[PDB]
């Protein structure tokens, strides 16, 4: 991944805007929506049966906050997203068995959902910033699988 | 696979897109150029500056054959025929490329049209956009 | 499209591949979790070393679903729907995995069949296997 | 480019017995068949309306040989794949207008055709081996487009 300064800024700028934990539950929940076999790892979280019930789900909410909380702190690495999310990792590839390709598809909402969210400040070139540190995550999360 | 549920949503939505269509094609294609480099190998031809009448021109003619489908959501292989056509002999588009764009349409659309934008709605539109792009690409080989 | 020159090659490749299906099958399922080790995310349940009796019977079961379809290659969405269900519902294996798998039978098949894998047979199992794929995620939303 | 000791091994020892031309056009030819698509760059190539005028196709053959043949010379400097193809990046990007999907393509071809070739010696491992590489090549070739 290679953010200019002002990639960067933008990131940045745009995320001390955000609050976490609603963003959070909002991707999450609409990765489990658009993207229905992401519920597989979610047998125990009770209902999904509809839109509504998955975005209005406890445990799912409690799900986004927790992720979309270790991806807000690594923001502050974007020089070391491998390090910084090495542990992370390991712990999905090991224990949870996650296919890299469902933190592929939560950037992706992520993107949707910050649009939705941000309107006209969404624009192409911080779109364009945001893709490549979604990018850059996606791949330091898969960087210890095995 | 789309539902007639689907269908309603996405008739809804680009209906509610009305006017803005060839506008949203346009701007779709500017944030796949900007997030997805790799893309503009297709156009070395264009200008590429924000605004131009080609990305304009060309933001419009996706919006109407969008709009053709979406009028014609049963019977989209004859809707698109030409376009797949097009795609299949000519332009030669790697269909990886489909998801870039579609995925650049729904952020302009959830950038400009919020409230529309549900979660059920961003479903049914990502699958249609799938379909099309299958549609599109269904002659290649 | 699945056009009858391409049924007719994957018909005959399958045919020659006869009684070593299975084998042949385990084998694409030991060639994708190495060479793709996200793969084996979907089996953690299993012996994934070389020779594992659980990877033998996978391959099989997969093996003989592909002869399955083979035989109804101008039914295959009914053939299949047993199985579209398991993977939508169930299983829920990401649809990009299947692209993994099947570059891996196409390996598998290249690696087995020095005669048999011409340019054109190589094309026409292309399309086949991305056409069982799509019916197998074909259900998942 | 990281690979295990075994991994670059088994590389360079299947590499040594290698027919760099053979393969070169019978790797390009089959992306040609299989992919058709890409045939796109390569209007001028002459007659290419069935599998069996793309694979006796001069043109298409010296193509796969000149492409194999920078593939080859990359194998010696697998430690620093972005520099070894940083000039062919560029030239791809900037003059030929080339979509680095076609890079996966061809690798994706050029193990089939190793396999083929091989047999039963192309194993399991030594197919990982080949698939790190080309993902690596294609990506170093991609490195340079903007
Ligand atoms: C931005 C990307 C992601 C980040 C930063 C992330 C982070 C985390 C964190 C911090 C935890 C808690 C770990 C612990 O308890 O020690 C976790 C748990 C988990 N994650 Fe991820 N995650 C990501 C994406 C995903 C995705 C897309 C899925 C699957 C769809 C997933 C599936 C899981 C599962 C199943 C758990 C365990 C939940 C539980 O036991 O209640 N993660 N994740
Ligand atoms: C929703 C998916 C798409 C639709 C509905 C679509 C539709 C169209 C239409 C209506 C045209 C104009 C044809 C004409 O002037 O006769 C066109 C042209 C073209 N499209 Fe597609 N397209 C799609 C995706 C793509 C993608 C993903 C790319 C490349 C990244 C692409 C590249 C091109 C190119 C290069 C042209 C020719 C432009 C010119 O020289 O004027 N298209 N497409
Ligand atoms: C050509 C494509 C495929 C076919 C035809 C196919 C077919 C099958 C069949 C016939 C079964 C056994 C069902 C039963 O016992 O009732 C099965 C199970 C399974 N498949 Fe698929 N499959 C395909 C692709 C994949 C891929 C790409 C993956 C993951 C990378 C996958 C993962 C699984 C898993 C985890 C099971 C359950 C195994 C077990 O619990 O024993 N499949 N599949
Ligand atoms: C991934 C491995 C590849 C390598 C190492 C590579 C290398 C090369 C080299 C050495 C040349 C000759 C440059 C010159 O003499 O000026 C060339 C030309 C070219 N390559 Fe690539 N190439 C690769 C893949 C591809 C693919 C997959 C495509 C497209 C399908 C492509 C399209 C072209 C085109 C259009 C030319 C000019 C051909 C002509 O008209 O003579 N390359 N490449
Ligand atoms: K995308
Ligand atoms: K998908
Ligand atoms: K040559
Ligand atoms: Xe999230
Ligand atoms: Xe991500
Ligand atoms: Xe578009
Ligand atoms: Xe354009
Ligand atoms: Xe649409
Ligand atoms: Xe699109
Ligand atoms: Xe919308
Ligand atoms: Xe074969
Ligand atoms: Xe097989
Ligand atoms: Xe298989
Ligand atoms: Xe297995
Ligand atoms: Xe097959
Ligand atoms: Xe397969
Ligand atoms: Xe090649
Ligand atoms: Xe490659």
């Amino acid at each position: 991944m290679h953010l200019t300064p002002e990639e960067k800024s933008a990131v940045t700028a745009l995320w001390g805007k955000v609050n976490v934990d609603e963003v959070g539950g909002e991707a999450y929940g609409r990765l489990l929506v658009v993207y229905p076999w992401t519920q597989r790892f979610f047998e125990s979280f009770g209902d999904l049966s509809t839109p509504d019930a998955v975005m209005g789900n406890p445990k799912v909410k409690a799900q986004g906050k927790k992720v979309l909380g270790a991806f807000s702190d690594g923001l502050a690495h974007l020089d070391n997203l491998k390090g910084t999310f090495a542990t992370l990792s390991e712990l999905h590839c090991d224990k949870l068995h996650v296919d890299p390709e469902n933190f592929r598809l939560l950037g992706n909402v992520l993107v949707c959902v910050l649009a939705h969210h941000f309107g006209k400040e969404f624009t192409p070139p911080v779109q364009a910033a945001y893709q490549k540190v979604v990018a850059g995550v996606a791949n330091a999360l898969a960087h210890k699988y095995h | 696979m789309l539902s007639p549920a689907d269908k309603t949503n996405v008739k809804a939505a680009w209906g509610k897109v009305g006017a803005h269509a060839g506008e949203y094609g346009a701007e779709a294609y500017e944030r796949m150029f900007l997030s997805f480099p790799t893309t503009k190998t297709y156009f070395p031809h264009f200008d590429l500056s924000h605004g131009s009448a080609q990305v304009k021109g060309q933001g419009k003619k996706v919006a109407d054959a969008l709009t053709n489908a979406v009028a014609h959501v049963d019977d989209m292989p004859n809707a698109l025929s030409a376009l797949s056509d097009l795609h299949a002999h000519k332009l030669r588009v790697d269909p990886v490329n489909f998801k870039l764009l579609s995925h650049c349409l729904l952020v302009t659309l959830a950038a400009h049209l919020p409230a529309e934008f549900t979660p059920a709605v961003h479903a049914s539109l990502d699958k249609f956009l799938a379909s099309v792009s299958t549609v599109l690409t269904s002659k290649y080989r």
